[PDB]
DNA sequence: GGGGTTTTGGGG
DNA sequence: GGGGTTTTG
DNA sequence: GGGGTTTTGGGG
């Protein structure tokens, strides 16, 4: 039984191909989550790990109207309680984004969160980046090796093996080794990317941006 | 400069006083504020070593030497148990009835490490030779003046660091916990295990499998940049780790930025026993092999003794550079470790062909015997963490027609259609092979442009 | 007082 | 000081 | 000059 509520959410989405609707029902209920940080970077802990939450445009506007003395980016250390949000997976570039791996990312997008100021949180270990986390990580390889096996599967085709005179009798025979290199896939670029999932897109905020909303 | 004994030094003076000890702790530099940077660290010599040995049980007595600075480069990186630091202007005071040193480097304080073997960790990874045996091989500040009369302080220290190390533990059961009782512990504490397995999760990840005295086996990661001592056999102590709760699938230690992996100088009476007594364990793996998914890594392969010293080479450049590295060109056998993606060609009874020695030719056998001697032409389609993100696959071979990787699959070639259990043999080595988290360490063989297995059996 | 530096006698 | 940063591996 | 440090204004 998987103790970190971010962790389970964040692997079942992983492992159901980045589909929010197989994803356990018993799982989308509202999030209690503390805040570790605010600014310049918005965390939240589920006791266990921390995870950067995106805020929808709608979302910020609701939280300021029902709440007009609190400010988004001064809720460290502070409790916040997520009531309406979703998952959806995003590529991006994660020698930039440390809330991401393998150039993969699972984005928490919030709809609806109400700050329970003054609400002080039990006492929990050292939230860790649940990016960095070993099977995490591991559940995230998995994902790529099952989509980089199926394109592979379906674009190396007709067995070419090399020839068996090329490695036999090589005595007056020289190569050059990048004949070893094959395409895994179709891919456009140089960088693997055939995969199935249907990358989310939901315009969300830069943190930045909420800054100047509320202190130019 | 006037070197005082620890256990000499005045508590009551509060001047500053310099010193020669060896180290047999220390956590990993971490920064505290916006401006702060400290490394703590347990130090003993001939004066202090050793607790009221009748009912303290061969606990080891020492004292801590606490370094302050204002950049993390001002402060030493200990990778290695054993080795000696020399201090200049610490002040020594008691902390909970500890002598406790503290050296505030980022003022007139200043610190150098001394090598007790004969190469430093860092010399030994790089296989470089010491300047001299009164060569820092590091320091603090831009200089360090070492005087003829510190020469024997310095000799005469390595010569007790052996005696201590090779007679005592150093590192006393007190100082540590059992990793088959560290879910039973509050907060962090240390470890005294044997890396079994050093795994290269990615780019810049490694994942230790380590296994201490009590047997059980747990996993942690370990930054290569940070820890690049880090080598398959060893035995470390872990100072600074704690049980990972949400970790399911396997056990895992958790560290954190100012925990630190050290090992022990040749010397270490410790270190030789538990190499010994600790032994390599499987059964994670051969429980991982029931699963249809595993989030263990599970190394299928093993290489010839002979070549368990060679260093291991990346994909990245077996393929992309071994035509314009002037190292790489040199070589003709590598090590390198890899996961195989698809295997050709796909009809695992076609893995066995017949051989043609004069013709230099191969065929298929479903048409029988006629077609000369049976020899493996299979074509591995691998990758690895160097090329983890590309959108590329690397074609390793394993030919056996000259006797290379002939015993690979631990079964002979012979007509894969006619000899049912060598066929079923191989139809399951083929499905662990291409099965998520499986890895093969093997050696390969260039030729013609080409890379062939070779000294590398499954396991 | 004493570093490293240049300020080369004097701030906080 | 047996510890909690970051131009966040 | 400016830190750390305590010398708390002044050496070399
Ligand atoms: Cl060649
Ligand atoms: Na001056
Ligand atoms: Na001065
Ligand atoms: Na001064
Ligand atoms: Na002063």
């Amino acid at each position: 039984q998987q103790q970190s509520a971010f962790k389970q959410l964040y692997t079942e989405l992983f492992n159901n191909e980045g589909d929010f609707s197989k994803v356990s029902s018993n799982l989308k209920k509202p999030l209690k989550c503390y805040v570790k940080e605010s600014y310049p970077h918005f965390l939240v802990t589920d006791g266990y790990f921390f995870v950067a939450p995106y805020f929808t445009k709608e979302a910020v506007n609701e939280f300021h109207a029902k709440f007009p003395n609190v400010n988004i980016v001064d809720l460290t250390d502070k409790v916040i309680v997520i009531n309406n949000w979703s998952l959806e997976l995003r590529r991006v570039n994660s020698a930039e984004v440390f809330t991401s791996y393998a150039n993969l990312e699972a984005r928490l997008i919030v709809h609806s969160f109400k700050p329970n100021l003054q609400e002080r949180l039990n006492p929990t270990r050292y939230p860790v980046n649940l990016f960095r986390d070993d099977e995490f990580k591991t559940t995230i390889q998995h994902f790529r090796h099952t989509a980089l096996q199926a394109a592979i599967n379906k674009t190396v085709k007709g067995d070419n093996l090399v020839d068996i005179s090329k490695v036999a009798d090589a005595a007056g025979k020289k190569g050059k080794v990048d004949a070893g290199i094959v395409k895994a896939s179709a891919s456009k670029g140089d960088e693997f990317s055939d995969f199935s999932f249907k990358e989310g897109n939901t315009a969300t905020l830069k943190i930045a941006d909420i800054f100047v909303q509320e202190k130019g | 400069y006037e070197y005082v004994e620890l256990a000499k030094a005045s508590l009551t003076s509060a001047q500053p006083q310099h010193f020669y000890a060896v180290v047999i702790d220390a956590t990993f530099p971490y920064k505290t504020n916006q401006e702060r940077y400290i490394c703590s660290l347990k130090i003993v010599d001939p004066t202090l070593y050793l607790k009221q040995q009748k009912g303290a049980g061969d606990a080891s007595d020492y004292a801590t030497l606490v370094l302050y600075a204002k950049r993390f480069e001002d402060l030493p990186i200990i990778h290695r148990a054993g080795d000696i630091i020399r201090v200049h202007r610490a002040t020594l005071r008691l902390y909970n009835g500890q002598r406790q040193f503290n050296a505030n480097v980022f003022y007139s304080s200043s610190w150098a490490l001394f090598s007790t073997d004969k190469r430093s960790v860092t010399q030994e990874i790089n296989n470089q030779d010491a300047v001299s045996d009164t060569t820092p091989f590091s320091f603090s500040s831009k200089h360090a003046t070492i005087e003829k009369n510190e020469i024997s302080i310095l000799q005469n220290l390595r010569k007790w660091a052996n005696q201590y190390f090779s007679s005592y533990s150093v590192i006393s059961s007190d100082m540590y916990t059992a990793l088959n009782k560290a879910q039973a512990q509050k907060g962090d504490f240390d470890v005294v295990a044997k890396i079994l397995q050093v795994h290269e999760l990615d780019e810049y990840t490694n994942e230790l499998k380590l296994k201490d005295a009590s047997g059980q086996v747990f996993y942690t990661l370990s930054l290569k940049l940070k820890f690049p001592h880090v080598r398959t056999g060893e035995v470390v102590r872990i100072r600074s780790a704690t049980y990972d709760e949400t970790s399911t699938q396997k056990k895992v230690l958790i560290l954190s930025h100012y925990s630190n992996i050290i090992t022990f100088i040749q010397s270490s009476k410790l270190a030789k026993e538990l190499r010994a007594k600790i032994q390599d364990d499987h059964s994670v793996e051969v429980a991982s092999l029931k699963k249809n998914v595993s989030l263990n890594a599970v190394v299928l392969t093993e290489v010839d003794k002979k070549h368990a010293a060679l260093p291991s080479t990346s994909l990245q450049d077996l393929f992309h550079h071994a035509d314009s590295d002037k190292e790489l060109q040199a070589q003709d056998t590598f090590r390198t470790q890899f996961y195989v993606t698809k295997i050709e060609p796909s009809d695992v009874k076609e893995w066995v062909k017949g051989y043609d020695r004069k013709t230099k030719k191969s065929s298929s056998l479903k048409g029988a015997s006629g077609k000369g001697d049976n020899i493996f032409q299979v074509q591995f389609l691998v990758k690895d963490a160097s090329t983890q993100l590309n959108n590329n696959t690397y074609r390793v071979l394993l030919y056996t027609q000259d006797g290379l990787g002939a015993n690979f699959f631990n079964v002979k070639a012979d007509n894969l259609h006619k000899n049912a259990d060598a066929r079923k043999k191989l139809e399951d080595s083929a499905e662990l092979l291409t099965k998520f988290n499986s890895y093969v360490d093997a050696v390969v063989e260039r030729r013609n442009g080409f890379y062939l297995i070779k000294d590398t059996k499954l396991i």
